């Protein structure tokens, strides 16, 4: 039933005969048809929260209410496209209105229904058996990545009919009719998924499969899986962004979907327009970075729900993703964005906050957020292995761990890597704090890589303690002195000294240090383990210090020049260092 | 059943053209789209009836809505086939198993013991740990909880409880547990799963697993359901009935969720007023019942908010359960074994299963002789750490000493690895023989002229 | 702001916002607030306000393919001389950096009393430097400003021991610090001087010190200016 504003106070407005409608519905208010979302609902008098501006709304004014709740489109024309907190273009809004400014009210579709694909049935015919999830065909998308599979939606099972594969069509028109249960029904290429529902799956797993972050620190100390969580600060100048681009173009992952809440127009801007400007590296050189992956942008202006809601969408496109079988991840800028405006949409439904001004459900949407990532078999005939990594940044406005955004943070997250701004002035690379640095899933992992023989825990573990006892040792030396320790202590320190400098630090302004494989960082640290064991067996071998300091600076020398001369295909090279490194040790057992 | 509803708002239902309904009763809510989804009763007025929506009013029509009333109390359907099989927190199996034929079905509220009825505390049992039996005793059939740190080692050390046991308990038949989970997570799902299953006490026990991706409500009712079983199973089945309940915190933050839902007054820190009595509900329901076989023991584990032992969470833990084991963050990062906090854990009666007659006389003394000594150290700790090594008193080193052997030793055993209590009461022998004549003055002569070699 | 607006979108000028007394309409915001009865929130204020604010700063920026930018410096004070105050932490996060004043400088008789600590600016990186600015700019600003603070640390220190422990940075720090906060720091009332006037004041009285008494200074830069 077509509803009618009978009150408005304020942002919200009360519609009658709205009985039709349920709650948490998305519904068209005024003679704009703008915008809106159904809170409650009372009799055939529903009251409905408008997200957009009230300005322009009168009685009289027929309301069309959807009658169902808030979701988006997940198919073909949706990669390389920007949207917005609303699920909405901007490019193309400004291609369209060719205007400055967004009006309130207006509405387009999230997906291209201007552009036509080729599509080509692949592996499901007429009368076969399939449901929600299995493959009812294959069209070309991106420019990088394979054909995307076109599989019949959720909650649909039967025998196929007519089939309009091969050929051209839009993202409007449909590819499928199937004969169900319930007699004719049809289906297209393109489906529309709710947003507060996380994308169906047929079996759960955990992840064992390593995704590579590319950069040295990240794969060694504080690794995410390909499914797996992982958290950091939303500190503005920390040098965040740098991180989380070379995270998301040296990714193992096949899609990245970005989803920021709110910030600064500057920072908006200058990720929006540095978003294109990457260039793969795959097949010699492909689209750009923003052509195999989906950007939602909202800034401060646009509304709280298009913002703790949008962390929402963005999850239920890349499960979306992770529906088709394939690895991805998704990247959250300032959750604590989502968090404030959570906190701001739990003033205005009523709910009583619980602590710091938080909303009820904090813990609830915190979990839920965070469970519905990893790595997963999804549903259908096509029996595709699939992934998510969830990976977030909470941005306290206090900075303190008391704060609900930092306790949920630390707590949801089964891994989590700090990023200090002093890090960052110590002139050195990435900002990590050696000592806060922590994650759980060290054991799985761990496991995991002794499959491949790549055993980083061994030295990981050893170059921990290592840096503990090195951290002792500072301790000490800022009580009683530098120069009254033993030698094992002055190798320690010089091996944490020398750690964060040829090692730990990886500058992806470089060629070889932008993305550092998974042999190259795995050489490093057991040509460091090898340096440091080197010099602990000289050490016992009856060699002076300084002597040793002075021969062995040419196996120091090599073993610094490892992380360069690009390409890791000739790991052996090392090896031969390392040896070098033990030879140090007959040079030791002359002089 | 009445096929009209009038309101929605929020979580939560209202029909009319209905009288005589029950609190807290089943009913059965079907929707527009052909979901059937539980809910309780919350109030009934007049010819309005307002009831709670486990599933949510979200995506459900108004005159669309179909609604089964019982009319009957929360009612669980228990059996004697629920040994070996796991259920979830809807009740519903989860693991892919046939239909359960219920042997009686009973109110998951629980009943109170009558105090009559109830029956003192007695015997004793081996966690297979030094700390579950020298400094706090645990009686069997008693209820003391685990208070935890998020991120800290509470699946982990609580798996080397369950795991250990039924091993050490029979060193004072396996002992049968029940496991439950109310919000709990992904990981600490596979955790736990993995723990019962190296147990292999998965045949002999029962799992209730509510997923942090159900709703809070089936948490909630989680708890009620592990009630019931472990009711069942320490009074029909007469059997020894150990009860492990976890994410004890996701479901005060779900009660704070729906007493906020409602708009009802609050109480301190945001949770609810009948808190006390809320958590009594589960908590005094353990004990031993007098001329019945077998005995419900809680085991129950908590997380403390941002570490916080000061929490209003471990407050009200520790104002309704009696007595609480400690885990603090204070040791967890010092790499030692699984980190007991002395000062803050202690027992319901530690003095029920000390004594000739249930395992020796040098228990108790020793208790109280270790636990001064490691105060002592503490203090000295803080004295040593203040003015200096060289500024501190005799008994300040040898405390010192002392307590850093009791925590690298005594505290560090292992979690597969269980510890009978004799081997606990010969190591704190040791770990006292480290310390001087005249150092225990909570101890007796003739226990000091015997425990030194 | 509409008027900002239209200089910029339309008629496509440089533009300036400023806002004085934010403050004042803060609390006119709770007035307006409260006149839809509602329960006022912590310390009386709407929770609904950081949205509000949303909708204000947000009214700044460039525009691409438009000549015209519109860019805003409100000015707010902060309640009982307090940094914890709602106002403060509702622009901290939102605003890009933020201008303090310190209430000792106002009280000591001088001229603006901006603390050197407190000043920053998150588009500092792109309003300094050749072609924007000067060569000059960013690595003085770092030098006296590090100048200052020592300047500071070596206030207390000798409020200390005394002046007859004084050290060489300590010293030089000394004189840094009464200089920069006795003339870098005063401009005047009316006064207005151009940046080549501040780089110039900048090398000219950071030139108390040696050459090697700034390890905030390149080698480009130390060549290429000092004169």
């Amino acid at each position: 039933e077509y509803g009618a504003i009978y009150s408005v106070s304020g942002p919200v407005v009360i519609a009658e005969n709205m009985i039709g409608c349920a709650m948490y519905e998305l519904v068209k208010v005024g003679h704009d048809n703008l915008v809106g979302e159904v809170i409650r609902i009372d009799g055939d008098k529903a009251t409905i929260q408008v997200y957009e501006e009230t300005a322009g709304l009168t009685v009289g004014d027929p309301v069309l209410r959807t009658g169902k709740p808030l979701s988006v489109e997940l198919g073909p024309g949706l990669m390389e496209t920007i949207y917005d907190g609303i699920q909405r273009p901007l490019k193309a809004i400004k291609e369209e209105s060719q205007s400055i400014y967004i009006p309130r009210g207006i509405d387009t579709p999230a997906l291209d229904r201007t552009i036509k694909w080729q599509f080509t049935p692949g592996k499901f015919q007429v009368g076969d058996h399939i449901s929600g999830g299995d493959i009812y065909g294959s069209v070309f998308e991106n420019s990088l990545i394979s054909s995307h599979k076109i599989l019949l939606p959720p909650r649909s099972r039967g025998t196929i009919t007519w089939i309009a594969p091969a050929g051209e069509y839009t993202l409007d028109e449909k590819i499928l009719e199937v004969e169900f249960d319930g007699k004719k029904s049809d289906f297209t290429l393109y489906h529309t998924w709710p947003v507060r529902v996380p994308r169906p799956v047929t079996e759960k797993l955990s992840a064992d499969y390593p995704l590579l972050t590319g950069q040295r620190v990240l794969d060694a100390l504080f690794p995410c899986v390909q499914g797996g969580t992982t958290c950091i600060p939303g500190a503005f100048g920390c040098g965040k962004t740098v991180i989380s681009q070379s995270l998301s173009k040296y990714s193992n992952s096949d899609a990245i979907i970005y989803v920021g809440c709110g910030e600064r127009g500057n920072e908006m801007a200058e990720v929006l327009m540095e978003f294109p400007e990457l260039y793969t590296e795959m097949s010699g050189t492909k689209e750009p970075i923003m052509k195999r992956t989906t950007l939602v942008a909202n800034t401060s202006n646009m509304p709280v729900a298009a913002r703790e809601a949008s962390i929402y969408t963005g999850i239920t496109l890349a499960e979306y993703f992770r529906d088709q079988g394939k690895n991805v991840s998704m990247i959250a800028d300032s959750s604590s964005r989502w968090a404030e405006a959570l906190r701001e949409i739990s003033g205005r439904l009523g709910e009583m906050p619980a602590d710091q001004g938080f909303p009820a459900y904090l813990g609830a949407k915190l979990a839920s957020f965070y469970e519905r990532a990893g790595k997963a078999v999804a549903l259908g005939s096509p029996d595709r292995t699939g992934s998510v990594s969830i990976v977030a940044a909470v941005s306290p406005a206090g900075g303190d761990f008391s704060d609900p955004v930092t306790t949920a943070t630390l707590g949801i997250t089964q891994v989590f890597w700090g990023l200090d701004k002093k890090l960052a002035q110590r002139k050195h690379f990435p900002s990590i704090n050696t000592s806060v640095s922590y994650s759980k899933y060290t054991n799985v992992l761990n496991k995991f890589y002794d499959s491949n023989y790549p055993e980083f825990p061994v030295l990981r573990d050893r170059m921990k303690e290592i840096l503990s006892n090195a951290e002792e040792l500072e301790q000490v030396v800022q009580l009683v002195g530098k120069s009254a320790l033993s030698d094992s202590d002055k190798i320690t320190l010089d091996v944490a000294t020398l750690i964060k400098e040829d090692f730990l630090q990886q500058n992806g302004y470089s060629t070889y240090d932008a993305f550092c494989p998974i042999w190259k960082t795995f050489d490093m640290m057991r040509a460091f383990i090898s340096y440091h064991d080197e010099a602990q067996k000289a050490v016992a071998n009856g060699a002076n210090w300084s002597k040793l300091a002075d021969s062995t600076g040419d196996v120091k020398h090599a073993v610094s020049s490892s992380k360069f001369f690009e390409p890791s295909r000739g790991e052996k090279e090392v090896h031969g260092e390392f040896e070098k490194l033990l030879s140090t040790m007959q040079e030791r057992f002359a002089e | 059943n009445y096929n009209t509803v009038s309101g929605v708002n929020g979580p939560l239902v209202i029909l009319e053209k209905v009288k005589f309904p029950r609190y807290n009763e089943i009913v059965n809510l079907t929707l527009p789209d052909g979901t059937v989804r539980q809910g309780q009763v919350l109030e009934i007025r007049g010819d309005r009836a307002i009831v709670q929506v486990f599933e949510g009013t979200s995506g459900i029509d108004v005159k669309k809505t179909t609604v089964e009333f019982t009319g009957e109390s929360l009612r669980i359907p228990v059996s004697e086939d629920m040994l070996g099989r796991i259920f979830d927190g809807s009740g519903r199996p989860i693991d892919n198993g046939p239909k359960v034929f219920a042997e009686d079905y009973l109110d998951i509220n629980g009943s109170p013991i009558n105090p009559y009825a109830r029956i003192y505390p007695e015997e004793m049992i081996s966690t297979g740990v030094s700390a579950i039996d020298t400094m706090n005793s645990i009686a069997r059939g008693q209820k003391i909880p685990i208070f935890s740190a998020s991120g800290l080692p509470h699946n982990e050390i609580a798996a080397q409880i369950c795991r250990q046991a039924g091993l050490v308990r029979p060193t004072k038949e396996n002992f049968s547990i029940v496991f439950a989970a109310m919000g709990v997570n992904l990981e600490t799902a596979r955790f736990f799963k993995q723990d019962f299953e190296e147990n292999g006490s998965l045949e002999r026990t029962s799992l209730f697993l509510n997923l942090a991706n159900d709703p809070t409500i089936e948490r909630i009712i989680t708890p009620r359901l592990a009630l019931t079983t472990a009711e069942y199973l320490a009074y029909q089945t007469e059997r020894h009935v150990l009860t492990i309940l976890t994410d004890m915190s996701s479901y005060a933050d779900a009660l704070r969720e729906v007493s906020a839902a409602r708009e009802e007054v609050p109480g301190r820190r945001g949770y609810p007023g009948y808190m006390y009595t809320d958590l009594s509900t589960i908590y005094e329901r353990a004990g031993r019942v007098e001329g019945r076989n077998g005995s419900i023991t809680q085991i129950p584990i908590l997380t403390m908010p941002n570490d916080d032992i000061t929490h209003p969470i471990p407050d009200l833990t520790g104002y309704i359960t009696e007595g609480q084991i400690f885990v603090d963050r204070q040791l967890h990062n010092k790499g030692i074994y699984p980190p007991i906090n002395v000062l803050p854990s202690l027992s319901r009666l530690m003095k029920s299963a000390i004594g000739e007659g249930m395992t020796r006389k040098d228990h108790g003394d020793v208790s109280n002789q270790l636990y001064a000594k490691y105060a002592i150290g503490k203090d000295a700790a803080a004295m040593k750490a203040v003015v200096g090594e060289e500024a501190l008193s005799i008994e300040d080193k040898l405390s010192l000493e002392f307590l850093e052997k009791f925590e690298k030793t005594f505290i560090t055993q292992g979690a597969y690895e269980d510890r009978t209590v004799f081997e606990s009461l010969d190591q704190a022998w040791s770990l006292l023989r480290i310390y001087p004549k005249e150092m225990l003055n909570r101890i007796s002569p003739k226990i000091l002229d015997e425990f030194y070699d």
